[PDB]
RNA sequence: AUCCGUAACUUCGGGAUAAGGAUUGGCUCUAAGGGCUGGCAGCCGACUUAGAACUGGUGCGGACCAGGGGAAUCCGACUGU
RNA sequence: CACGGGUGACGGGGAAUCAGGGUUCGAUUCCGGAGAGGGAGCCUGAGAAACGGCUACCACAUCCAAGGAAGGCAGCAGGCGCGCAAAUUACCCACUCCCGACCCGGGGAGGUAGUGACGAAAAAUAACAAUACAGGACUCUUUCGAGGCCCUGUAAUUGGAAUGAGUCCACUUUAAAUCCUUUAACGAGGAUCCAUUGGAGGGCAAGUCUGGUGCCAGCAGCCGCGGUAAUUCCAGCUCCAAUAGCGUAUAUUAAAGUUGCUGCAGUUAAAAAGCUCGUAGUUGGAUCUUGGGAGCGGCCGUCCCCUGCUCGGCGCCGGCCCGAAGCGUUUACUUUGAAAAAAUUAGAGUGUUCAAAGCAGGCCGCCUGGAUACCGCAGCUAGGAAUAAUGGAAUAGGACCGCGGUUCUAUUUUGUUGGUUUUCGGAACUGAGGCCAUGAUUAAGAGGGACGGCCGGGGGCAUUCGUAUUGCGCCGCUAGAGGUGAAAUUCUUGGACCGGCGCAAGACGGACCAGAGCGAAAGCAUUUGCCAAGAAUGUUUUCAUUAAUCAAGAACGAAAGUCGGAGGUUCGAAGACGAUCAGAUACCGUCGUAGUUCCGACCAUAAACGAUGCCGACUGGCGAUGCGGCGGCGUUAUUCCCAUGACCCGCCGGGCAGCUUCCGGGAAACCAAAGUCUUUGGGUUCCGGGGGGAGUAUGGUUGCAAAGCUGAAACUUAAAGGAAUUGA
RNA sequence: AAGACGGUCGAACUUGACUAUCUAGAGGAAGUAAAAGUCGUAACAAGGUUUCCGUAGGUGAACCUGCGGAAGGAUCAUUA
RNA sequence: UUAAUG
């Protein structure tokens, strides 16, 4: 079941059994590394770099080549944000559907989705206050919300 | 139960001390509504001064006239239709006479034929109704 | 969601016990399914499992037998003293011949009357006969 | 004037200084509320507020200034003419 | 769940009902607290805010010569009042102790008697023999009948044999008595020395007996009985239940699986908030220690070992063994031990003649007992680490084995007196190293997010189209047109209705339209454009438990209704008229206001329904449909082929569904959930406890109002209701 | 020793406020229980206008009507 | 079309 939706969808990946790395990939982990440091460096979601790696480089798992995962990776060396990417697109989200509130105050369905949307904001807000990555002053404030985007 | 955890109890003891309120024979033991309505007060046995004798006329299909004492009370003065048990026995009691009243055995609620009756009568001025009726003593003259 | 991974196996294994299977997957591998399914074999009411390792939650395979009436769960994980197991196999066990209460306890996941023998109260785990 | 406290009703804004109480004099103190110069030091200027003691034949907003109040009914909303 | 309120609440050990769980009570002899009519204050004294101590005020009350004095029985007896409700104005310090100057005195504490059917234990009201009879195991007899080695009962038939209950001398008992036990003498055949309390239709054991009454009297806790043949009233006889006890009234427990932790239900009997978010509360995926060895018995069972770092002797040749002390994440959980007042409960022993009880007692001075178990919850202690929490090291301010400097310093030491600086050790600060296998479990058919192609009467804004309507203008011909079961109210030579061409504004979005889609629900259907969002699928993406249900709170919320503006074509509450009817203030027809339409604010109510809360797991198939993805004979379009649309056959995820049967459930109708329920426990909210009164009164709160939320009691009733069968 | 000023504890009296219980009351408006009462027939069969829910108006009265739902409806169905 | 009551 979904959070926030009545679906009951079954569809995410399937990671295979073997973690070793397979023989066609000649690229190194130093590599794949620098690539990761090449591709943070343009600017780009760890999403979308793994999304980048497995279709241009062949590469799907970076755990399973290097030692650790991509943010983890980005956090090493200085290159990850100040907040984590997901919560970062809820807020963009959000800011977006209450510039639509705010030119059409009448849609009543997207107050709700609206609400939906700062429920979920809150939920990891709170998360990410517990895991401590997130300043315990830190809130949520949609006056200023819109500058970050 | 329905929530089953492991630390459940407060819940639990305030969802059922909330739904004990909701049982008829709880509810009419544990408020003083029903103590105040009652006209013993919480006790077995009343005694009453006679004022006047009353003819109640029978419900359905039972046809009849049952022979009830309007009974007024010493220890409230509240008036109460006592109902006279035997045959023949409403001769005995007299006017202007301390009579004691009990219940009928459904705990404050009318019985049978008669319509608003719950108490009925026992003794007669010390001298008890069932020996009065039996033959075995003799009202004080 | 899934809260009690145990109850959810051996209703599954009722569930297959009731329909007739000769084995049944069920879906997680937990240390307690997979010893409460070894105090089922020490007594011989199904027969010989075995457990499929993936690097997750992994399947568990057990192969049976129609000598399993019921297969139950207690839950929550209750206090059990020594005092208080006879109430509790008067008042879950069809009788006091057979029927076993498995409950884990300070030497490890065993059966009430070991329990007796080594002289420990625990946790319940629940009931099989 | 200061300290309490203030009801029914209501258009929740009011009623309201509602209603009902206590104190108020003089004298002698204490505490708090600041500037200029070189968490400290020096030099100065202001009226208030709070508290205590003593005392006068219980007298003290001692003259003057200065709301009687409460509960209801009818009419007009009101301010105004 | 503070604070406030109520208690017909002193608290506890404990009492009753009890399967296991609980529920109710505890003023009451033991422990602790409070008080002496209501408060307040004080002397004395170690100890009092004491009241059989004082000092004032209030209530009550005594004497008086009118100035004045004196009181505190919720102590023992007793009196009044209050009551449904409760004892003698007795005897004694002899038992138990208490106090005093104490072996001597005092004790209404206490002991013993008087009342006592609160209650508990034991327990008389007869038994035997002989006659008549009525029968049963034998013998005999076809049955009828008969003999008694064996019987069993009945009958105001007879007979002695035995005893109390009472009477009463005498001991004994006791401070003196009373009662019990003992004991002479009396004392029983209708052993009149007479056992009652309720009932006899069913529940519930026990007369279709007799007489009277005739829906009257009355019986009846429930159903019911009595209306002139009463198995139910009133009397007699008989029988039944208990037996010195029984009935009645009230509180309470089991019954009640009708309060449900064990262990109730929520589609139709009473029930799931209209729906969604959401904090407390509750529940939370998997994963970190396996095994090996020695000894015994017949591959199995069982016992032992697999922690680290000051003081002394099986002692031995700086090292080894053993014992003692101290520190080694924290708990929840389990076991033992201590500390847990007695009285009570279970229970050892013991012939109070038995028993309830008591702690006694038994042997020819002695022998002995007066145990033990339990004592919830919390606190202490020592074993265990399976389960649930809890952290380590991730800007490496991390451990480990060592080093070099700065400051301070217990002091051993220079034969004994003094300073300074070092070797050597402890505290703090600080620099260069060596090493960890150096350190981050997996990525849940959990969840959040990114991305790809979609998909959809989802939402908002703007635009556009379609007809029909009603009204107007012009033209043509007309006496009818509307409307009804039938007529009329209505229009109509002032041209109604109809046909044709235009104009008008407001609606509505047919047929396509389906047991099809989307949306949390309410709901959503002309075309195009813009904006934000969403399910499912695809993914060898990312985060790594971030999750589920949710008091308080918050968003949306049909239609109707309310407040403002705009517009009002049709329909149409109210209202008017014509029909029908005995009557219509209704159904029918003709008009017709509010409303129905748009925008901005309220209202928060529906048969808001799937009368079925949300998430998760499992247990049968069949043909489909919708979306997305994948595979595979072949037709049809682009046309000139690859590759994409339309078809055909399959596979998978869930989305609304349907059909099928002994999964299984339920009272059944029925349901693949309403199943996995007495073989009862996956997690979490709301809600019901017979029917009315009643969603009513009152209190609070919201709203402009209508009304919305919360929400009783008194009183009344023995039924109300659900499913299904057969008649009508 | 008596007595006096002051302080403290503070009984008690009066006034005012709050809160709890009981109760009088003209008149108004409900429920329950009889009945050999009056008027109509709302509902149960398509109860003769199918029934019921929500929301408004009106009428002696059950009730009637408007708008939106539901079948607990008399339809599980109506054809290219 | 009308058709209410016991
Ligand atoms: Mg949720
Ligand atoms: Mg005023
Ligand atoms: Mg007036
Ligand atoms: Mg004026
Ligand atoms: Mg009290
Ligand atoms: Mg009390
Ligand atoms: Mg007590
Ligand atoms: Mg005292
Ligand atoms: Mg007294
Ligand atoms: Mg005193
Ligand atoms: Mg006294
Ligand atoms: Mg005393
Ligand atoms: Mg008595
Ligand atoms: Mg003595
Ligand atoms: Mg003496
Ligand atoms: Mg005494
Ligand atoms: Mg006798
Ligand atoms: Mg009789
Ligand atoms: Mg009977
Ligand atoms: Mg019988
Ligand atoms: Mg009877
Ligand atoms: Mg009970
Ligand atoms: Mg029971
Ligand atoms: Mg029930
Ligand atoms: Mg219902
Ligand atoms: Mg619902
Ligand atoms: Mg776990
Ligand atoms: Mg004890
Ligand atoms: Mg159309
Ligand atoms: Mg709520
Ligand atoms: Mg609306
Ligand atoms: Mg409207
Ligand atoms: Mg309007
Ligand atoms: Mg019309
Ligand atoms: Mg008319
Ligand atoms: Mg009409
Ligand atoms: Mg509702
Ligand atoms: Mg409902
Ligand atoms: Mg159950
Ligand atoms: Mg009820
Ligand atoms: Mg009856
Ligand atoms: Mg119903
Ligand atoms: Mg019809
Ligand atoms: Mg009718
Ligand atoms: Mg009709
Ligand atoms: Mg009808
Ligand atoms: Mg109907
Ligand atoms: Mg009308």
């Amino acid at each position: 079941g979904r959070m926030h939706a009545p679906g009951k969808g079954l569809s995410q990946s399937a990671l295979p059994y073997r973690r070793s790395v397979p023989t066609w990939l000649k690229l190194t982990s130093d590599d794949v590394k620098e690539q990761i440091y090449k591709l943070a460096k343009k600017g780009l979601t760890p999403s979308q770099i793994g999304v980048i790696l497995r279709d241009s480089h062949g590469v799907a798992q970076v755990r399973f080549v290097t030692g650790n995962k991509i943010l983890r990776i980005l956090k090493s060396k200085g290159l990850a944000p100040d907040l984590p990417e997901d919560l970062y697109h809820l807020i963009k989200k959000a800011v977006a559907v209450r510039k639509h509130l705010e030119r059409n105050r009448k849609d009543k369905d997207a107050k709700f989705r609206l609400i939906l949307i700062e429920s979920r904001i809150h939920r990891l807000a709170r998360y990410y206050k517990t895991k401590r990555v997130l300043p315990p002053n830190w809130k949520y404030e949609s006056s200023t919300a819109s500058a970050l985007v | 139960g329905k929530c089953r955890g492991l630390r459940t109890a407060r819940k639990l003891r305030s969802h059922r001390r909330d739904q004990k309120w909701h049982d008829k024979q709880y509810k009419k033991a544990h408020l003083g509504t029903a103590l105040k309505a009652n006209p013993f007060g919480g006790a077995s046995h009343a005694k009453g001064i006679v004022l006047e004798k009353v003819g109640v006329e029978a419900k359905q299909p039972n046809s009849a006239i049952r022979k009830c004492v309007r009974v007024q009370l010493i220890k409230n003065g509240k008036k109460i239709t006592a109902f006279v048990p035997n045959d023949g026995c409403l001769n005995f009691i007299e006017e202007n006479d301390e009579v004691l009243v009990a219940g009928f055995g459904r705990k404050g609620h009318a019985v049978g034929d008669i319509p608003g009756v719950r108490f009925k009568v026992v003794k007669v001025a010390n001298v008890s109704l069932l020996a009065l009726y039996k033959g075995k003593k003799e009202r004080p003259r | 969601v899934r809260m009690n991974v145990l109850a959810d196996a051996l209703k599954s294994i009722n569930n297959a016990e009731k329909r007739g299977k000769r084995q049944v997957l069920i879906r997680p591998c937990s240390k307690v399914i997979v010893r409460f399914l070894t105090v089922m074999m020490k007594h011989g009411y199904i027969g010989e499992f075995e457990i499929i390792d993936d690097h997750r939650a992994g399947k568990i395979v057990v192969n049976l037998t129609g000598r399993l009436n019921k297969c139950g769960v207690i839950s929550p994980r209750f206090d059990v003293q020594l005092k208080d197991l006879e109430k509790w196999q008067n008042n879950l066990l069809p009788s006091r011949q057979f029927g076993f209460i498995v409950l884990t306890t300070s030497a490890g996941i065993m059966d009430h009357e070991e329990a007796r023998r080594k002289h420990t109260g625990g946790k319940i785990l629940g009931f099989f006969f």
